[PDB]
DNA sequence: ACAGGATGTATATATCTGACACGTGCCTGGAGACTAGGGAGTAATCCCCTTGGCGGTTAAAACGCGGGGGACAGCGCGTACGTGCGTTTAAGCGGTGCTAGAGCTGTCTACGACCAATTGAGCGGCCTCGGCACCGGGATTCTCCAG
DNA sequence: CTGGAGAATCCCGGTGCCGAGGCCGCTCAATTGGTCGTAGACAGCTCTAGCACCGCTTAAACGCACGTACGCGCTGTCCCCCGCGTTTTAACCGCCAAGGGGATTACTCCCTAGTCTCCAGGCACGTGTCAGATATATACATCCTGT
């Protein structure tokens, strides 16, 4: 018969808001493995979703003690550089127009007799 | 047309400003040419790869993906360009 | 006809939106987040993809990715990140 | 005229034996120990740098160290 | 009476100044120009992306901006505050660039 | 309980030792070293060129793809004589 | 019935390495889902070169250390003592190789 | 086990830094020593169990140190 | 009369020599095996290892030391030292990366 | 003035390819520790009388470690 | 700078000894031959968008100068480390013994690929208004000389 | 040890602007629902090697004595780099303009996956034998004391 559901997405049935089907889809065209598994994408999304919510809940942060209330590369740059955790995940990676970290040796700084 | 000697373009000032980001406070006067030797083998490297990945997609226009790959590719991976 | 490219744009925005209700996000940060997000798929997927080729598996599993997860993303943020695989994948076991 | 003639003919000939093969613009002062022939110290140089380790003439196969600089003088 | 800072004092306000903002610091003709030499070094009648010319500045301002705190490092391990070419040639070694 | 199989470059690292050494033999943990080298080599030209297929939204690795990926990743004359060797081999297999 | 014996693609291309392994390892390691014919040449070409550079260097050290048998140790001398092999390997670790010979200048003695 | 850290020997340190060219040791060298090969044979030794937890193993292989290895761009050749 | 003592860093530089000519293993099997187990027993209760397994630690634990202990040398002698102090093992691992 | 750096040119080449000893033939051996350049039967000679020295820069050397060469 | 005494190191011969190189039997993984269908090479087009030039102008670079503060050589010291020696520890080697788990094999079933229909998510284009850059001025804070 | 003067910086507020985000239309790829094949989980068996203990030997670790050389603090001196004002210059923005080639479409062909059979290349195993440590025995290159 032709009583079938209407459309329920991967996503909503895992309850992510990252894409199950575009991370499967990139999965398989990827030619990571001959075969993906139906809980690979579940996995792989909620992971994706889970570190951009963290590395966006410290962008906001970093934007809401600034004035801001639009994130900026700077703000991504110094959540990520506070975050040592972050950090140390992506400590081989530039980020464009984000700036440094401002910091100075203490031996730098000025004497003060 | 052909370009010559533009590693002088890298101006002293703009390497002191280059170091003062990097919380450097006082520079050699040695310090330069050794920053545009350092920076042009890094370009050299950097631009012989981009270059390589633009001849193998039969290209004549350097796009910002071959960069983004080449920089990924020496363990300088770069966010913002795609 | 047209060029079509697809990005996680929306998804990055949708999470902002859950996690900062009144916060916006400019086009150079979305397009941080879009290359970090497929930066780290690639590294987690390329990963799983060597543990299924060590253990002449054929297929990528949750296990592949939970592995992958534990060895790239560092201490606290890895048992997070696999906390919320696990959810996730038994979430949509139920459903 | 006649011996200056020859004397120079036998400078060139000089000339001819003196200088390395391979470059043939100025004088040998080096030495394969394996294919024991003497060559100039920068042109087997280059060859290894150019990763072509076969004598110029003999092809014979040479390491890093099998050649030498020569102290002619 | 001419007014002036002692020595440093200005070096740390642009030290400030330049970590609190993320705008280039090399002229961007400069650089393009820089750029396009060492490609038609390596392949002859190139053309480039604005994005890629932007992308290359960004990558080598932000390994300018690494090797320099790291050679400041150097500096300070030598009970010096200023940086040489030791310095540099030091931190490019050890981080495996020679 | 049988025998299993295990495949490695060994006869081949043998062969092209003889061919370059006739009179020089070679350890087993010399051995291992080269196949170690061997394989190494080859996952990092094939994941080369594995990318390159990718970038150009190509599905085929062909002569080219591992052109470029010698290219890149072998360092300074190395890539230009493996593109000369590799290039030799091509012309010799299509003519024969 | 008629048909050739065989002619391995290895003695084709005038290879010693094994072009027809070095195919079925590029389908089967998931790179493409397509492999050209003439691409496992090329990689056994430039394998087999590599291999002929690092096992020629090995052995001229193994002769200089008056040493007829290849040894870990004659393999990091090689590799060590080319900086093109160098830093093709530079991020590579070799089993019971050794180290290269050297003492920084200063801390050789002061001759006083 | 109990403190083996202390197994690492001063005059084993003082080899190793022979080896790496070093004239002269400081006495301080051997415990700050110790503690950062305790941090590199953490961070090994976590990717190699993680390795074997995935394989259903409870035996760590060579292959297992060795992608271990791999993964943090220390690529070591002679264990496969 | 008058028993040979050689000057501070010439047996030193002997050494330096010896096991740089040499390439065993400058650290006891025993106590090496010992200290793995005790640092995989935090990650996995009730675990065994290859004694190849061991055998692979060990040689990249020595040449992971070796190097930074090549960097340290460099560092020290930056400073204008022969010795090598925590201070240049900091520097070192912290330009690499590590710290 | 040519000719009289001809005769020049000549003494200046034609030492340098004669032993630094004999001063009569040309040379075709080396010494492989002290990295000199000397002629056969010199060498030949002077091992045979048991003095296994360098004449000019006092070396000493084995058997193996001097050998043929083709200076041309 | 030069004896020489001693210490250590580099060459020249017997001698075992496992490891290495070669020979055999399989057997399964490559080779031959042939099909078919899709990937890509090639021809054409078009429309971004990259390159090139000209002009204003103005921010930034280059230049020169005063000086001060940091670099460096030298000195002194004292202590921490190197070298050697006697002592103690436990590493190493071999041998035995037990079994836990690596490794392989046969079932089979339950997931993953494949495919037809489709439809709702996601992307391209439009547009608007508000977050933010900027101008401008005052208040605050930092620096430095001169008391 | 601060007062105060000069200069850099923060903050407050009005204004315009351009891009962030919401909306609409479309379209194509993710969803649903089946079939079918085969990958792996799962129980069972084998047997390799990992682990544990034991004992002897001796290499190595360790503790101490003693000297020395070098790590470090202090002093001088000196000269090189920083701050700053002025002049030049070319970066930058705006605008214009051409055409190069990136990107897309359409067509065809040839190249590679897939199959089936087949055989020989390579792997597991076995076995002779020979570089090769491993000693001594002898002849130079440093190390250090001494003059
Ligand atoms: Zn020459
Ligand atoms: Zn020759
Ligand atoms: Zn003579
Ligand atoms: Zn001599």
């Amino acid at each position: 018969g032709k009583a079938r559901a209407k459309a329920k997405t991967r996503s909503s049935r895992a309850g992510l808001q990252f894409p199950v089907g575009r991370v499967h889809r990139l999965l398989r065209k990827g030619n990571y493995a001959e075969r993906v598994g139906a809980g690979a994408p579940v996995y792989l999304a909620a992971v994706l979703e889970y570190l951009t919510a963290e590395i966006l809940e410290l962008a906001g942060n970093a934007a809401r003690d600034n004035k801001k209330t639009r994130i900026i590369p700077r703000h991504l740059q110094l959540a990520i550089r506070n975050d040592e955790e972050l950090n140390k995940l992506l400590g081989k990676v530039t980020i464009a127009q984000g700036g440094v970290l401002p910091n100075i040796q203490a031996v730098l700084l000025p004497k003060k007799t | 047309k052909v370009l010559r000697d533009n590693i002088q373009g890298i101006t002293k000032p703009a390497i002191r400003r280059l170091a003062r980001r990097g919380g450097v406070k006082r520079i050699s006067g040695l310090i330069y040419e050794e920053t545009r030797g350092v920076l042009k083998v890094f370009l050299e490297n950097v631009i012989r790869d981009a270059v390589t990945y633009t001849e193998h997609a039969k290209r004549k226009t350097v796009t910002a993906m071959d960069v983004v790959y080449a920089l990924k590719r020496q363990g300088r991976t770069l966010y913002g360009f795609g | 006809k047209r060029s079509r490219k697809e990005s996680y744009s929306i998804y990055v925005y949708k999470v902002l939106k859950q996690v900062h209700p009144d916060t916006g996000i400019s086009s150079k940060a979305m397009g941080i987040m879009n290359s970090f997000v497929n930066d780290i798929f690639e590294r987690i997927a390329g990963e799983a993809s060597r543990l299924a080729h060590y253990n002449k598996r054929s297929t990528i599993t949750s296990r592949e990715i939970q592995t992958a997860v534990r060895l790239l993303l560092p201490g606290e943020l890895a048992k997070h990140a696999v906390s919320e695989g696990t959810k996730a994948v038994t979430k949509y076991t139920s459903a | 005229a006649d011996a200056d003639e020859i004397l120079q003919e036998e400078i060139k000939e000089y000339k001819a034996r003196l200088t390395c093969p391979c470059c043939n613009t100025r004088k040998k002062d080096a030495v394969l120990t394996k294919c024991f022939h003497v060559f100039c110290f920068e042109c087997v140089r280059g060859r290894y740098e150019a990763r072509q380790r076969k004598c110029p003439k003999c092809n014979a196969a040479f390491g890093a160290h099998d050649f030498h600089r020569i102290y002619i003088s | 009476k001419p007014h002036r800072y002692r020595p440093g004092t200005v070096a740390l306000r642009e030290i400030r100044r330049y970590q609190k903002s993320t705008e280039l610091l090399i002229r961007k003709l400069p650089f393009q120009r820089l750029v396009r030499e060492i490609a038609q070094d390596f392949k002859t009648d190139l053309r480039f992306q604005s994005s890629a010319v932007m992308a290359l500045q960004e990558a080598c301002e932000a390994y300018l901006v690494g090797l320099f705190e790291d050679t400041n490092l150097c500096a300070i391990h030598a009970k010096r505050v200023t940086i040489m070419p030791k310095d540099i040639q030091l931190a490019r070694r050890i981080r495996g660039e020679r």
